[PDB]
């Protein structure tokens, strides 16, 4: 089939520094070779063809090489505006083939996540339930642990958690945890409290709130 | 301006069939090979064939070969790939893209489940809930209970997108999706800005907007 191999699948690089990824042909390909750039939620742009001809728009800091199986992308300069995914093509044989992929992301200093923290609204309690959310905004590194407590009892099992992909303005992330209750076992309680544990964090801070009203 | 469009999301029943379309806008159609790709989460991307506009001409990936059909319509320069006996196996985000692939559609998810359609439930997140904190405000709109993926949400219609985080969608256990979309802003803007999150889940043809206003 002409397999491509991509390596590395996972790299992380300071803005500023070097990162290169590499396609190994399982056969000989020639110089039919491409490369393309996808950030989360878009479709796959063309970067590089003819295995180092770089697609008009594509700043030179993106350089392809190689010849035969051996081949590379190269961003001599890694910025914000680069992070994303990056995919290998071939073309000199039917069927096309795609490379595994590569999801490049940022390397930065340590910060601490500010949270926040919501209860859940009258509008949702009449459904028979309840989501109490609390919020981790712009902190790195991506590593995080989050604990609910009420009534001072520690929850387990009934939260569910998500993580943005790596934003590019600030290089950091963000993370929101859940916790899902019944309007019963929600009214009889009062005292909610999230607890971020980071290390950014000199002790983890904790975030709370009454079931005022 | 080379701009494919493609279908919206679609949610298939298992057994059935499906039948996507790319509709070419800014350029001469019979004049380029069209390709189409599919992608499935954290996995590569898959080329099913391509086929030529104009000649009608069609080559396929010999491993797509029995459940892909590819064709085309120069009346409309539309394309269109059927796909056929589907199962969980052909969920995925399909994409139709130019011969030489520097133009892509956008790409129309495809989720084939016996599960039926559930439009999103919306609720407000409360700007610092009672508490007013200090410089910076938070608040937004919990989507959930809502089936298959996937779901847009945008603030002010379109109009606000600084510090807007909109978290990827979780499989909750009851088969359901759910997910926030958060916007930080100026605690003085408060009350008298309006803060309206506009949720589309195009599946069930629903279409909400929510107003979110200081907790009280
Ligand atoms: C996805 C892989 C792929 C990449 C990347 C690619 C790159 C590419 C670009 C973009 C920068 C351009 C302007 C051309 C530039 C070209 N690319 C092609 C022709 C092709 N190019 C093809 C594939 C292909 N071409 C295929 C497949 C054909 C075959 C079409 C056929 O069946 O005759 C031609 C010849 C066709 C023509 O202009 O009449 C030029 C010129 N190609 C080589
Ligand atoms: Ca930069
Ligand atoms: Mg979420
Ligand atoms: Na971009
Ligand atoms: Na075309
Ligand atoms: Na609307």
């Amino acid at each position: 089939e002409l397999v491509m191999t991509q390596t590395p699948k996972f790299m992380s690089t300071t803005v500023g520094d070097r990162v290169s990824i590499t396609c190994k042909a399982s056969q000989n390909v020639g110089t039919p070779v491409a490369w393309y750039q996808q950030k989360p939620g878009q479709s796959p742009k063309l970067l590089i063809y003819s295995a180092s001809n770089r697609y008009t728009g594509v700043p030179d800091r993106f350089t392809g090489s190689g010849s035969g199986t051996d081949f590379t992308l190269t961003i001599s300069n890694m910025q914000s505006e680069d992070l994303a995914d990056y995919f290998c093509q071939q073309y000199s044989s039917y069927p096309l083939t795609f490379g595994g992929g590569t999801k490049v992301e940022i390397k930065r200093t340590v910060a601490a996540p500010s949270v926040f923290i919501f209860p859940p609204s009258d509008e949702q309690l009449k459904s028979g339930t309840a989501s109490v959310v609390c919020l981790l905004n712009n902190f790195y590194p991506r590593e995080a642990k989050v604990q609910w407590k009420v009534d001072n009892a520690l929850q387990s099992g009934n939260s569910q958690e998500s993580v943005t992909e790596q934003d590019s303005k600030d290089s950091t992330y963000s993370l929101s945890s859940t916790l899902t209750l019944s309007k019963a076992d929600y009214e009889k309680h009062k005292v909610y409290a999230c607890e971020v544990t980071h290390q950014g964090l000199s002790s983890p801070v904790t975030k709370s709130f009454n079931r005022n009203e | 301006q080379v701009q494919l469009l493609e279908s919206g999301a679609e949610l298939v029943k298992p057994g059935a069939s499906v039948k996507l379309s790319c509709k070419a806008s800014g350029y001469t159609f019979t004049s380029y090979w069209m390709h189409w790709v599919k992608q499935r989460p954290g996995r590569g991307l898959e080329w099913i064939g391509m086929i030529d506009p104009n000649s009608g001409g069609t080559k396929y990936n010999e491993k797509f070969k029995s459940k892909a059909t590819l064709t085309v319509d120069k009346p409309s320069n539309t394309a269109y790939m059927q796909l056929s006996s589907l199962t969980s196996e052909d969920s995925a985000v399909y994409y139709c893209t130019r011969r030489d692939m520097d133009y892509w559609g956008a790409g129309t998810t495809v989720t084939v489940s016996s599960a039926s359609t559930k439009g999103p439930s919306v609720f407000p997140l409360a700007p610092s809930s009672k508490s007013t904190s200090g410089g910076t405000a938070a608040l937004g709109c919990l989507v959930k209970d809502y089936f298959p993926e996937p779901v847009t949400v945008s603030w002010n219609s379109g109009a606000l997108t600084s510090g807007v985080h909109t978290f990827p969608a979780v499989l909750q256990s009851s088969g359901l999706y759910s997910l926030s979309s958060v916007v930080t802003v100026p605690s003085s803007s408060l009350g008298t800005q309006t803060y309206i999150c506009n949720v589309n889940h195009k599946p069930s043809n629903t279409k909400v907007d929510k107003k979110i206003v200081p907790k009280s």
